[PDB]
């Protein structure tokens, strides 16, 4: 049976991302806005049962759970044409609509308040899943609902499904913009805490990186939230193509991520996408070779993570997996790997075996691909610590400034102290340092 | 490599060692007991010896220029030259 | 002669010998030697044929 | 990877020379003014990657940086058909457009003010080079912008790229024309200081010799700047021919020049070009022999440097490299070299082994050549010191006249003293003396601490 995936959309940002993801998945699978397979979608070669459930022999419903503490966004999703695609029994909307007030502690307390309802929804969805692998949480770490409610949900999923895998698609706040949410580092700290203790792998999605890519690479002067969500949904689709087009390898998400996380702490993944094109640059179909494809992928402009330039730590890639979709000549892939090693385009960990994994994947038959060849890069790169170090610095700056803690002190989770935020900041600092060690040969003795 | 009888046999022995290691790891949910630790040490030594044998085989074939594809596989394995730095022996599992 | 040229490219094979085997592609030889310098300085016992072949292909 | 060459075009004259050089390179490689390879440019035998980068799958962009302190010339270049040939990120135009006012000190101060931005642009271009050999600077030493900014750029390149080679195409002031820039000798002195301290190779371009050749050799009654620029572009093309026609030897700029520069101080090269012809004389394909080529190259009337007849110093050729393009029989080359040696047509240094190097080169297939055979001469000749001696005499005349020093005292480089000019004069005097010493067998101990 397929490894079913529950998609959890948390808070305003998480719910918007989930909605755009479900829209993109429906479009890629030729699923009507009601969840019905379009008559043209005769190629039954996609594996919907991994991420979607069938409502009937013809209608595929996404295994997605949309969670918000404010009713406005959930109602706006339910007011879209795609309202009927999702199973309504998997949709929990907070009646109070008040949100978490951008308070992580409030979001966590709300999760605790909706614990019974949320776990009933989760159990109902689990019974609808024949071979549920786990849950995928889409949320922001800076707000209250997506951060606090997301952390509460992660805690309760870990408690209820301690033997089940928990993957997250975690949208990190933009670090280059001054956040008006002074307590965002507290929210971010609590989310990083929950990812550290109860998640096995955290995929960091930096809104700063999204904005930077949209401006410099997509040539979007004012990137809308919708355009970023559509880029993220496209990335998720590309990441799930190998799940939807079964082959010899990487037939499951857990099988895909197992190779990336050598140690429980080394769960920070970097992403890459191919072909990467500016919205304006669709015009010229470049006869890119697998070597040419990988070369463009090896360009930092094509990496889906904007890691800061750490000057002190010789950050390196711990591991790289390239999932390439489309017409690929294997000899061109081999030459690409040869050139990458010869050109030393990627530095790998010195303390263990590391390579660039290359996956060749079929495209979804239900989604017409404008590109002959597409590719995802998954990489473990120590430069992600520069994002993590920046988050740690922001956490320390907020705790040292007690910024926005008075609003958190109103909530029981943060009423007496911010010790959970300080411990999270210390853990994130240790994580950055460990990632720097993993860039070093002494990673072999790291933790000894 | 089905035709490479000595290489095929060495690979089969490596695969069986891997299966035994996976069984040992599956049997111990917690830290390895003294028997589990001894099995782990035996498996580590076997794996390092078999990987050194693999590297030796690859170098012998290079000297014989017999198979490009085996060299490609070896190159893929030693992409970070970790195994090359480890002398073609599978890296010591740090206990 | 026509058969040798069309089927075995005998003259083309000789021209290839001139360009490559006779080091006629001098820039290629220069770049190859530049890449080999860190390898050719190493002890010969430490050379991996796979690495040298990959360097050759990259230089090509 | 190819040894990439970054082309730096400095000031009005340098930028014009660079633009004409890029035009000539495009013509030789069959590159359109838009940067697209012409369909006729099917001979993939040229090494564009030495001097050009590919901007797209179709567009090859020269690794050339066009730098001017006045916007008029940069805008005129950007208004040319070749506007798409250059990387727009490699075009720096001073917003003030005012130039350096023909003041080396002003040019240097402006270079210091734009040092960060210029070096950021340079680093951005450098990262695009897989195996960058070094930078080539085209500038004048007599003006303010190309001279002062050139010295600033040389200093900052030496600081930032201390392991990279620095070759320059340095336009030296006309020694036969009275310069209106009374401080040109000061500008020339500062430029010579930087060339001695911060440049690794200086190609001397004397506007006096260029004008003399244009008048006497090009039969131009009133030589335009454009005709001089076209001669310079021909010279640069010949200098890049070995990059454009790869062969068994001298396949890299450092590999090519290594045989020519025996000592770090002996880095002043003289050039020669052959055949020099007026456009009208294309008609008759003369079956010129290698011996005939070398003989015509050996004529001082054909030398692209106007050295005076020094009667006091027995100036001699230190080394000669002949780059010959076209149909050449090697056995004819051998007989020609034999005959040249037998005739003792050139005097060499007595303190070390010296010979005439001969390079045979193919012509560009993408550029139709009206001449069956073309040739470059590279020579080290001690009479080049007389050019430096003449510049020194002009420097001494200006300092003794304090000419135009009030404008330099306004700039910090000359505000308190002219010690940089005096040190440059002393270094140039030592250079002249060593070149005179290098003409003698006792050159073996020239520059030795015992000496």
């Amino acid at each position: 049976m397929p490894r079913e995936i529950i998609t959890l959309q948390l808070g305003q940002c998480g719910n918007q991302i989930g909605f755009e993801f479900w829209k993109q998945l429906c479009a890629e699978h030729g699923i009507s806005p009601e969840g019905i397979v379009e008559e043209f979608a005769t190629e039954g070669t996609d594996r919907k049962d991994v991420f979607f459930y069938q409502a009937d022999d013809e209608h595929y419903i996404p295994r997605a759970v949309l969670l918000d503490l404010e009713p406005r966004v959930i109602h706006s999703i339910l007011n879209s044409p795609y309202a009927k695609l999702y199973n309504p029994e998997n949709i929990y909307l907070s009646e109070h609509g008040g949100g978490a007030g951008n308070n992580w502690a409030s979001g966590f307390s709300q999760g605790e308040k909706i614990h019974e309802d949320i776990f009933d929804i989760i159990d109902r969805e689990a019974d609808g899943s024949d071979s549920l692998e786990g849950f995928v949480l889409c949320h922001s770490i800076a707000g209250g609902t997506g951060s606090g409610l997301g952390s509460y949900l992660l805690e309760r999923l870990n408690d209820r499904y301690p033997k089940k895998l928990v993957q997250t698609y975690s949208v990190f706040p933009n670090q280059d913009e001054m956040s008006d949410v002074v307590v965002q580092p507290y929210n971010s700290l609590l989310t990083l805490k929950r990812l550290t203790q109860n998640a096995d792998c955290v995929v960091v999605l930096d809104n700063t990186a999204l904005n930077r890519i949209a401006t410099d690479r997509l040539h979007i002067q004012n990137p809308s939230f919708s355009q970023i969500n559509q880029l993220v949904s496209t990335i998720m689709s590309a990441s799930t193509t190998t799940l939807r087009y079964p082959g010899y390898m990487n037939n499951d998400l857990i099988g895909l991520i197992a190779s990336l996380i050598p140690t429980p702490r080394l769960h920070f993944l970097m992403t890459g996408y191919t072909p990467l094109t500016t919205d304006q640059s669709v015009a010229s179909v470049r006869k890119t070779t697998v070597l040419d494809v990988m070369r463009r992928l090896l360009q930092p402009k094509n990496v889906m993570v904007s890691t800061g330039r750490d000057r002190q730590t010789n950050h390196c890639y711990i591991a790289i997996l390239n999932i390439i979709q489309g017409e690929v000549d294997p000899t061109q892939v081999h030459k690409s790997l040869q050139r990458i090693r010869e050109r030393k385009l990627a530095n790998f960990i010195p303390w263990g075996p590391a390579s660039i994994q290359v996956a060749l994947s079929r495209k979804s038959p239900y989604l017409p691909s404008a590109h002959r060849v597409s590719g995802l890069m998954m990489a473990n790169h120590t430069s992600i610590s520069s994002l993590f170090e920046r988050t740690c610095r922001q956490y320390d700056k907020l705790r040292k400034r007690e910024a926005f803690l008075e609003q958190f002190r109103k909530e029981d989770m943060f009423k007496d102290n911010f010790d959970e935020m300080d411990t999270s900041r210390e853990i994130v600092q240790q994580l950055i340092d460990e990632y720097h060690a993993a860039t070093r040969p002494d990673y072999i003795s790291w933790g000894t | 490599f089905i035709l490479l009888k000595p290489v095929f046999h060495c690979l089969n022995e490596i695969l069986d060692l891997c299966h035994s290691f996976c069984s040992l790891v599956s049997q111990n949910l917690g830290p390895l007991d003294e028997r589990g630790a001894a099995q782990l040490s035996i498996l580590v030594k076997g794996f390092s010896r078999q990987s050194s044998l693999l590297f030796k085989i690859l170098s012998s074939v290079r000297n014989h220029q017999i198979n490009s594809d085996l060299a490609q596989l070896l190159l893929r394995l030693d992409y970070n030259k970790y195994y090359t730095q480890a002398g073609g022996t599978l890296g010591s599992f740090g206990m | 002669l026509d058969v040798l040229n069309k089927k075995y490219s005998l003259l083309d094979h000789m021209q290839a010998m001139r360009r490559y085997l006779l080091l006629g592609q001098g820039d290629f030889i220069r770049h190859l030697m530049d890449l080999l310098k860190p390898e050719l300085v190493r002890p010969a016992t430490t050379l991996y044929q796979h690495n040298l072949t990959g360097i050759l292909e990259t230089a090509v």
